[PDB]
């Protein structure tokens, strides 16, 4: 069952068709499948021990000892080192639904994971791949429309964000971060709907720096409505704290001017090397005075600069900070609302950005300095500083906090949300399975299959909450049966009602459809594949 | 391209007025090259060596077919197909060394974009048979039949 | 590692 | 089906997967060895460690600080990695705590190791311990007393911190003495949380005793070769000019002339332009010039013909620190010299300290920038000296900026392990035993301190207990003789904050490694 | 690893090549002692694996002492000891 | 019509606006940036007048080359070569859209 | 899955090597079939020359290791 | 260090097929070394 | 080698407690200079003591808690047993010297070594006030050949570095000066050259040079000057051929390559003050002398000394020979062990006996 055809020959020549024939092997018809189904089965499985919000977390180590605790589908399957190309189209399956979406990363898996596992028992009994795959994907659409059927609008605007807060906390219910839940589900709802092109476009999260120091504790997260940078004040004489500045922001290192053209300048006299050392003291004195000229109280430039321009500046009373990283620069003229000025000769007044308090930040007793810039007129930048007592903490908050940002983000391309809690996925198995009562036979078998995997969540929420998965699904389903109410849901809290709606449990409609779009489509891929040739 | 001095070429500048103009007299007298060329009815221009940016937009401008051959030999050939002379220098073509072609055009045939100097009369210096089929050594072996 | 006017690592 | 237990193998060559109760028993020895090896080294009786390098240095190290001996360690263990990295943490936020937390956190864990074993899911331990974290924090909140107020009583409570702080280290032995010293070193930072504006010079020979804090500053610098070698009631000019082949800054200029006599006079022009730079200098009237960057033959000799001291190469923490201890203004340019503010002090000599000789301050304007002295018998010690010396300097800028202290010696523990026994009394469910088990880590920590005192720990723990749930909310151990007494009394008081994190991180560390079930390891490098 | 249907070591080859190396063979062996006939033949010099010399004209002597891998070399040393055998003489001549 | 990825924009790219209603297309092959005139050439002045002068010789070819660009009447500019941050941010100034080096197809 | 230590072959894998070594067999005696059949040279690697037209001595003498040639062989 | 008692259990039953790929070229070539162990140091030096 | 502290740094101990025995060897050289062999000798024996206690129940705390207790105790005992000490007493001072140079290899030459020894000390101090002895201001060169009874303390300053000049060997009322540039063809900081584009110019460029070397040179023979110490230069050459030619011709002395760290040595032992550019060389910046010669030590190499001086100020050199090496450094070692006991007598005014008279008075 490998090596392709060993045969050597018919007559007893030498039979060579492949190069390398003899150190290549070759899976075929429903071994290869069923190989397919049970590596996506084990991923899967792997999988869903994290779902819900009583999920265990995942603590992935690379290949260079760093350790990485975390929770998210995405990244624990993009650092995991596997080999087999199932395994790999699965990462990609996660990967893809978290460049779509954002949000439930996890789920996709063990959706995949339950339609592939449905699958091998499909194929056990003698149907062609295609017709499950054909059944699948009619499947899909049915539970699709009724996705749409039964979603529900909110309102998002500025004045009421209270959907927008339960959403983002139902978001990061899962993540961590449950702690400070509430405080991180709001400064995650501000910083979205601080930076967003309002007429239900698109939300840029270049404008959104997500920056995370070491010490502290979780809870002094927090938003700060303008620029967090990593630098300081150039002198070490400077004042620490400047209240309605005037900021200045240039690109041009605090030097003589240099042409770019391959230039040498001759000296062939002693009037010449006075001239020169003349020039170079009154152009120094010159974009000091040109810079102080506007009225500007703070410079800010990207390329540094020498002692003497630091000296000026100290001396003339206008605090700077030097070497600002280009993007620092870019986020920082946007939120004080100041033009990026190239040299000093197109510096004037009406180019200075204006900030409220410009001061530096010590963090105890670690000698590190880093300037905030905030309290502006009308800032369209905002940055997220992350406190924490350990690093793990850090970027596993920056994640959770990118999830919620993600979830805001979809709900502004679209405003129609479902109750989570299994409720969606329940009800769009129960509508699958009456859309196969009225179908021919032969693929009744295909769509109650899809059913039967769809209310897999539903289960995996029950088993990692220690209630029993049978029992508890079948009673949700048999209430959402019994009262038109597709907003019953596995209780994993246990808060005491199944209702969702009242529980606050919300999930936008997109991210559910991508979830079981991605799923369905790659399981036909995966299905469709019959042949494997690995060296 | 505008020719270059052989020894070592270093543009010298001392004012700012000659930085500032330098370039724009580079592009002026590559505009003033290619549209003498032009004036001549010469619409189809084959090169040798590399073309540059600037003689490239100023082909463009003027409606000027642009074909680069890098072999020697297909220069040779092609100025015996059509009958002209390999111009050492930029300068426009004289009456007799302007080659006149009754088609050039651009065609692609199978998967393969080709460039077509096709003469209309049933004669001419050079001939070129274009073979098909479904097999590298089947032209191969219908190449060394023709031979 | 750059810039020895300020001692610093920038960039 | 598992990851790794399947027909099928998952995984590059040498990827490894550790499932539920296998991750679980790799995490819970990984911290539990982390925090059997950094404890022993706790409390006033707590012992030090020898950290030998396995590298070509081999550089030897003998400690008792929680953060420097696990930063030191070959550690594979990604629990134990988790740990480590939150002691570093801690010793960031605040100098002390490391030891603390550490076993805090390994205490923690083997209660949750203990209540898996009693068949109870982590995340009902989890909000057990957050429930439980929430009053002890308030309880800890609640007990604090602040004497920020009273000048007296606020350097009596810092006095009594440092105190506290040093009694662990091997500074213990002169701990009145270094208390003062370190109280004083503080204390002259007016306010200000500058620790790099105290200097620790680290000079080998002497008793741990023979340690000061010098009254004025002391510099490692050497003075030029003419000028003087002291100066009283000196005007301290500090600068960060080049002053070595000072060159115009035009990178693209050089000299091409026709002749030698044009290069001669170009030098002789550049020989003038430093001679008009020194002439700018010394026009501001000083006695002594402090200039960052090296300072070349010329511009020395210039200014010992000036009779000025000219000291080189003050590096930026040098030039910072003299700033702060003279009132100068580290200046680069001399067009306006009533512009610039000159630094004073009442004398400069040069001191012998050991075999090396020091540039000595005397009588500083400001002098808020301390230096001290550290003699002791072998580098070892003096390295040991100077981080006992930081974590007490670190403590007390901590205390200078939040004057909220807490009692020490147990009581503090005690007291939030009785508040989180109060909230699990009333509670339904085995929350009620995961907080019972938080509150045994928090007894659990003083019994560590006890131990390694060799003192009854069951006795003197049961006696705080009892002391604790009585109405005694300031009882706690008295390491003299091995008996509880009042904290208040004693004087034995931390900083509230140090506390506070410290608990507060060893909850979260806890709370990040119990969540984990399942270690997944890609192949290494090697 | 691999499957075969003979052994490994079995080489068969077949066509006019075999044909060929057969009738090439015998030329060879005839052209061995080709010289070793008539009243005015040469004697040829033998010598044995065992240390010993033969030194003889006859035609089976010499061939008999000649070890050959083609096996159409080996029938016609056969062929040289039948006719020793049988009559006597004319071994060269068959 | 067409469409391709963003092409590594540089600092000031987020000002320029990222939508127009009937925006003209400036289709270039050009550098937009400060760099060497040329690569063989050389600078050789002895004044600091006329260092000063070729400094402001090489800021005006630049914004030259800009001013003809927003004179042309153009809001969206793309170009071949890389455009520098100072000509981002000259167009972002005016309001206008800027993508260098994208691909030739 | 199996865990069976060895290889396995099936469906048209296993059809096709049999058949390949049926034919394989077939084809070695094929050529000394009729008048104008000829006999084969055999060489056991010591020496020893078999000339022989019959199928069953050439089957007999020649060592063969796929069990569907041995079956021909004794057929 | 604890846990010395591993019980690799679970373990040999999924790899017994590769331990007993490497098993098999072991006694293979244990045979040989046996069988020549009895002429090439049996008795060489005397 | 017999000192201690030398002996345990140069064997590489492993384990920790002797790597902290090498360092308290090297505090008390630090801080002391002798005794660093009686030092690691207690200590080893209170650890053995330590052992038995240990044993015995005691913890660790208590013992070191008493060790100190002990340790006050026997620092009373021994500052009572001690008497003060004037260092105006010389038989005082050579008796410590010979004391500290008993155990050493240099015990028959201890004779010549302890007078020497304690004048070194006495020179670079001031009896009535000084506190502390910079053993800086004592250089020690160690020249192979010869016997260690030629060991000679030098009053003025000794330099390894070889006269350039060649036939100028013996200068008496020298005028020293130190020179810290070059006399080399003229250069600037900024890069520089110097175009030719005429016949002319050719010879004009070296008749220039030519010029401004010899008008350094006669600025620098204007003030007086025939002893000339050229600092140690790079990325220009210190010494021109033209220059040194220009010297010799007019009877200059000429040492060049001299380091840049001993300068300060140089300028505090003959009072030159070194001289950076030619405008400011003047008489004022020369150092007198009264003797300027280089002498051959019969064949083992070359000295330049320089004995004799206008301002002999706080400065001493011991010229340390022996036949080979290993001797040389340990007479050195042991030279070095005598200073630091006059500079320990010079710190703390107070003399105790020895030959185990402390020891087991302490004990006792
Ligand atoms: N408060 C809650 N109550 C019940 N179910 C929840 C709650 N929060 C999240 N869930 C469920 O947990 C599932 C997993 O969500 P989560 O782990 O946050 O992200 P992912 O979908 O990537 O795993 C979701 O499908 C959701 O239905
Ligand atoms: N004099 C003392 N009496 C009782 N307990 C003390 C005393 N000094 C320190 N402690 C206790 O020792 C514990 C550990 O302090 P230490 O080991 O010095 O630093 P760290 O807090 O980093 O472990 C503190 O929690 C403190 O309560
Ligand atoms: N002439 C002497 N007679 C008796 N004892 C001596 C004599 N010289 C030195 N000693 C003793 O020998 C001991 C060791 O001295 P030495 O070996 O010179 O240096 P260290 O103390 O470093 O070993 C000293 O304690 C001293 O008391
Ligand atoms: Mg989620
Ligand atoms: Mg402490
Ligand atoms: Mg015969
Ligand atoms: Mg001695």
């Amino acid at each position: 069952a490998s090596m392709g055809t060993l045969a050597f020959d018919e007559y007893g020549r030498p039979f060579l068709i492949i190069k390398d024939q003899d150190r290549k092997s070759r899976l075929m018809g429903l071994e290869a499948l069923k190989s397919h189904i049970m590596a996506a089965k084990a991923v899967a499985n792997t999988m869903r021990t994290s779902l819900g919000p009583n999920g265990l977390d995942k603590m992935m180590v690379d290949k260079d000892g760093d350790v990485t605790v975390t929770n998210d589908g995405a990244t624990i399957l993009s650092m995991m080192d596997v080999d087999h190309q199932i395994a790999k189209l699965m990462v990609e399956l996660s990967k893809s639904q978290d460049d779509e979406i954002g949000d439930g990363t996890t789920g996709v898996v063990v959706l995949a994971g339950a339609l592939l596992e449905e699958a091998e028992q499909l194929l056990d009994r003698g149907i062609h791949p295609i017709r499950i795959a054909d059944g699948y994907e009619q499947a899909a659409r049915v539970a699709i429309e009724h996705l749409d059927k039964i979603s529900d609008s909110v309102l998002v605007d500025i004045k009421d964000t209270e959907p927008l807060i339960q959403t983002a906390k139902t978001t990061l219910g899962s993540k961590v971060v449950n702690s400070c839940h509430r405080q991180m589900a709001e400064i995650a709802v501000n910083a979205v709907l601080t930076v967003a092109d309002m007429e239900r476009r698109d939300v840029d999260f270049e404008l959104i720096k997500v920056e995370g120091k070491v010490g502290g504790r979780l809870e002094d997260t927090k938003l700060i409505k303008g620029v967090i940078v990593d630098k300081d004040f150039s002198h070490p004489q400077m004042p620490k704290k400047v209240e309605d500045a005037k900021i200045a922001i240039l690109t041009c290192p605090f030097e003589p001017p240099k042409p770019k053209t391959k230039h040498k300048l001759d000296v062939t006299s002693v009037e010449d090397y006075k001239a020169l050392q003349k020039y170079e003291k009154e152009k120094f004195e010159e974009m000091i005075q040109q810079i102080k000229e506007t009225g500007a109280n703070l410079a800010i430039c990207q390329w540094g600069f020498d002692d003497e321009a630091n000296h000026l500046l100290l001396q003339n009373n206008l605090p700077a900070v030097r070497w600002v990283g280009g993007p620092e620069i870019e986020l920082i003229a946007i939120a004080t609302g100041g033009r990026i000025v190239p040299r000093f000769s197109e510096l004037t007044a009406e180019k200075l950005g204006f900030a409220g308090l410009v001061q530096e930040i010590s963090f105890g007793t670690t000698k590190d300095k880093m300037l905030v810039i905030e309290q502006c007129k009308n800032s369209r930048a905002v940055t997220i500083f992350i406190r924490g007592g350990n690093k793990m903490i850090i970027e596993e908050a920056k994640r959770s906090l990118h999830d919620a940002l993600c979830v805001i983000r979809n709900l502004i391309r679209d405003n129609r949300v479902v109750y989570g809690g299994g409720a969606a996925e329940i009800s769009c198995a129960l509508a699958v399975s009456q859309e196969a009562d009225k179908c021919p036979t032969l693929e009744q078998y295909a769509m109650r299959a899809f059913a039967d995997a769809l209310e897999v969540i539903p289960m995996a929420l029950s088993e990692n909450s220690g209630m029993n998965p049978i029992q508890t699904m079948t009673e949700v389903r048999a209430r959402q049966v019994k009262e038109m109410n597709p907003a019953l849901g596995i209780d994993c809290l246990h808060k005491g009602t199944n209702d969702m709606k009242q529980q606050h449990v919300i999930e936008t409609l997109i991210g559910k459809k991508q979830q079981i779009s991605l799923a369905t489509q790659m399981v036909r891929m995966i299905l469709k594949i019959d042949d494997i040739r690995k060296p | 391209d505008g020719m270059i001095t052989e020894t070592k070429g270093t543009v010298l500048i001392k004012t700012a007025e000659e930085l500032m103009n330098f370039s724009k007299g580079e592009e002026n007298l590559m505009d003033a090259q290619v549209k003498a060329i032009a004036d001549t009815g010469a619409n189809v221009v084959v090169t040798g060596g590399k073309v540059a940016d600037m003689a490239l937009h100023y082909a463009n401008k003027y409606n000027i077919m642009l074909v680069r051959l890098n072999s020697k030999w297909d220069l040779r050939r092609l100025c015996k197909t059509v009958g002209a002379t390999a111009l050492p220098r930029l300068t426009p073509p004289v009456l007799e060394e302007m080659g006149h072609c009754d088609s050039v055009y651009l065609s692609e045939v199978g998967d393969t974009q080709v460039v077509v100097f096709k003469h209309e009369k049933e004669d001419g210096a050079i001939s070129t048979i274009v073979l098909r089929g479904s097999t590298d050594n089947l032209m191969d072996d219908i190449e060394r039949a023709v031979d | 590692v750059w810039d020895m006017r300020s001692g610093q690592c920038v960039q | 089906a598992s990851l790794s237990l399947a027909p099928v193998n998952i995984f590059k060559a040498g990827a490894d997967e550790e499932r539920a109760e296998t991750a679980r028993l790799t995490s819970f020895i990984g911290a539990i060895a982390i925090g059997d090896l950094v404890k022993s080294t706790l409390g006033p009786k707590g012992m030090d460690k020898i950290l030998l390098s396995s590298g070509r240095d081999a550089s030897l190290m003998v400690t008792n600080d929680g953060a420097t001996i696990l930063k030191n360690i070959g550690v594979d263990n990604p629990a134990a990695k988790v740990l480590v990295d939150m002691s570093r943490v801690q010793d960031d936020e605040v100098g002390d705590g490391t030891t603390s937390v550490t076993v805090l956190a390994a205490e923690l864990l083997r209660e949750a190791e203990s209540l898996i074993a009693k068949k109870i899911h982590p995340q009902t331990i989890i909000a057990g311990w957050r429930e439980a974290t929430k009053a002890a924090r308030e309880a800890l909140l609640s007990s604090a007393v602040d004497h920020g107020s009273d000048e007296v009583k606020f350097r009596q409570d810092l006095m009594n911190i440092a105190g506290t702080t040093l009694s662990s280290k091997l500074l213990t032995h002169h701990k009145d003495h270094f208390t003062k010293l370190a109280v004083e070193a503080v204390l002259r930072l007016k306010g200000s949380g500058n620790l790099e504006a105290i200097h620790i010079i680290k000079k080998l020979g002497g008793s741990l005793a023979d340690s000061y804090l010098d009254e004025g500053f002391l510099l490692d610098k050497k003075i030029g070769v003419n000028q003087p070698k002291r100066i009283e009631n000196a005007k301290i000019l500090i600068a960060n000019t080049g002053m070595d082949t000072d060159k115009i800054k035009i990178f693209g200029s050089r000299v091409r002339v026709d002749s030698t006599a044009k290069v001669a006079e170009i030098e002789h022009a550049e020989k003038e332009k430093m001679k008009e730079k020194v002439e700018r200098i010394l026009k501001h009237g000083i006695n002594c010039f402090i200039n960052r960057q090296l300072i070349y033959n010329y511009p020395e000799q210039l200014f010992g013909a000036a009779g000025v001291m000219a000291i080189e190469h003050a590096d930026f923490a040098g030039v910072e620190r003299l700033a702060l201890v003279t009132g100068g203004e580290i200046a680069s340019t001399f067009d306006h010299p009533e512009l610039v503010k000159l630094g004073s002090c009442k004398l400069i000599e040069e001191v012998m300290i050991g075999e090396d000789k020091l540039i000595h301050f005397s009588g500083v304007a400001l002098g808020e920038a301390c230096t001290i002295v550290l003699r002791g018998a072998t580098q070892q010690i003096l390295d040991e000296a100077e981080r006992s010396l930081h974590d007490a300097l670190c403590v007390l800028a901590q205390t200078v900026k939040d004057s909220r202290t807490v009692y020490g010696g147990g009581c503090s523990e005690m007291l939030m392990a009785h508040a989180v026994t109060q909230l699990a009394n009333r509670t339904p469910g085995k929350e009620a035993v995961a907080m019972e088990s938080y509150a045994k880590a928090l007894r659990m920590l003083p019994t560590i301190i006890a131990d390694n005192a060799g003192y009854d720990s069951a006795d003197l723990v049961a006696q705080l207990r009892a002391a604790h749930s009585e109405g005694n909310t300031t009882a706690g151990l008295d390491m003299r003789e091995g008996t509880i007494g009042d904290m208040a009394i004693l004087g034995i008081t931390e900083s509230f904050q140090v506390k506070r994190q410290v608990l507060l991180s060893a909850a979260e560390a806890a709370e990040v490694i119990l969540r984990v079930d399942n270690i997944i390891k890609a192949a290494p490098r090697k | 690893r691999p499957v075969l249907v003979l052994s490994q070591n079995t080489k068969r080859e077949s066509g006019r090549k075999v044909q060929s190396g057969n009738i090439n063979a015998a030329k060879t062996i005839a052209d061995i002692i080709r010289t070793c006939l008539g009243p005015k033949s040469m004697m040829k010099m033998l010598l044995d694996p065992m240390g010993g010399i033969v030194m003889t004209n006859d035609g089976n002597a010499i061939l008999r002492e000649i070890q050959v891998q083609h096996p159409a070399a080996k029938s016609m040393i056969e062929i040289s000891r039948t006719q020793d055998e049988e009559v006597g003489d004319g071994t060269t001549s068959v | 019509g067409v469409a391709f990825k963003k092409t590594f924009s540089y600092a000031g790219f987020e000002m320029q606006p990222k939508k127009y209603h009937n925006p003209k297309i400036a289709l270039l092959n050009v550098e937009l940036e400060l760099k060497a005139e040329k690569d063989n050439a050389e600078i050789r002045v002895h004044t600091v007048e006329d260092y000063q002068a070729i400094v402001d010789a090489e800021w005006n070819i630049l914004y030259d080359k800009l001013e003809k660009i927003h004179h042309s009447g153009a809001k969206v500019v793309l170009s071949k070569l890389p455009i520098g941050d100072v000509a981002t941010q000259y167009f972002a100034d005016r309001d206008m859209f800027c993508a260098g080096r994208v691909p030739e197809e | 899955p199996l865990s069976v230590f060895g290889d396995r072959s099936t469906g048209e894998t296993i059809r096709s090597q049999n058949v390949m070594a049926a034919a394989s067999i077939a084809n070695i005696v094929k050529s000394s079939l009729g008048p104008v059949g000829l006999d084969k040279m055999l060489v056991d690697d010591i020496g020893d020359v078999t000339i022989t037209n019959d199928g069953a001595t050439i089957l007999k003498l020649l060592e063969v290791e796929h069990p569907a040639a041995k079956v021909l062989c004794e057929l | 260090l604890a846990g010395e008692g591993i019980s690799v259990n679970t373990g040999p039953k999924g790899v017994i097929n590769d331990w007993r790929r490497f098993k098999q070229l072991e006694t293979e070539q244990r045979e040989e070394q046996c069988r020549e162990m009895e002429r090439l140091i049996k008795k060489l030096s005397m | 080698t017999n000192d201690g502290a030398t002996i345990l740094k140069q064997m590489q101990v492993l384990h920790p407690a002797a790597r902290m025995l090498v360092e308290l060897s090297k505090a008390q050289d630090i801080e002391a200079g002798d005794g660093t062999t009686s030092v690691v000798i207690i200590a080893g024996s209170l650890l053995d003591s330590c052992t038995k206690l240990l044993q015995k129940g005691i913890h660790p705390t208590i013992i070191s808690e008493s060790f100190q207790k002990a340790l006050e105790k026997g620092i009373e005992i021994l500052t009572d047993m001690s008497r003060p000490v004037e260092l105006s007493d010389r038989e005082t001072l050579l008796n410590s010297a010979t004391t500290s140079l008993n155990s050493k290899v240099v015990s028959q030459y201890s004779s010549l070594l302890s007078p020497m020894s304690v004048n070194a000390v006495m020179k670079v101090i001031d009896p009535a006030t000084a506190t502390s002895v910079d053993l800086r201001d004592i250089k020690i060169v160690k020249k192979l050949g010869g016997t260690i009874d030629d060991c000679e303390l030098v009053e003025g300053l000794v330099l390894t570095q070889k006269v350039s000049n060649s036939g100028i060997t013996r200068v008496e009322k020298a005028k020293i000066g130190l020179i810290q540039f070059c006399l080399s063809a003229p250069k600037t900081d900024m890069d520089n050259q110097i175009v030719v584009s005429d016949y002319a110019q050719m010879d004009r460029v070296l008749r220039e040079e030519r010029a401004y070397i010899l008008n350094l040179v006669k600025q620098i023979k204007k003030t007086g000057c025939n002893v000339l110490l050229i600092q140690k230069s790079i990325l220009r050459d210190a010494l021109s051929d033209l220059a040194l030619h220009f010297l010799n011709k007019m009877k200059i002395m000429v040492i060049k390559d001299i380091e840049r760290e001993d300068i300060e040595f140089i300028c505090k032992t003959i009072g030159t003050k070194p001289v950076a550019h030619i405008d400011q060389f003047t008489a004022d910046m020369l150092g007198s002398a009264e003797l300027a010669e280089e002498v051959n030590l019969n064949g083992s190499g070359k000295l330049l000394k320089i004995t004799g001086c206008a301002s002999p100020g706080k400065t001493v050199t011991i010229v340390v020979r022996g036949s080979n090496k290993l001797v040389i450094e340990e007479a050195e070692r042991s030279i070095h062990d005598a200073l630091c006991v006059i500079r320990c007598l010079v710190k703390k005014r107070a003399l105790i006996a020895g030959g185990g008279a402390p020891e087991i008075e302490l004990a006792l």
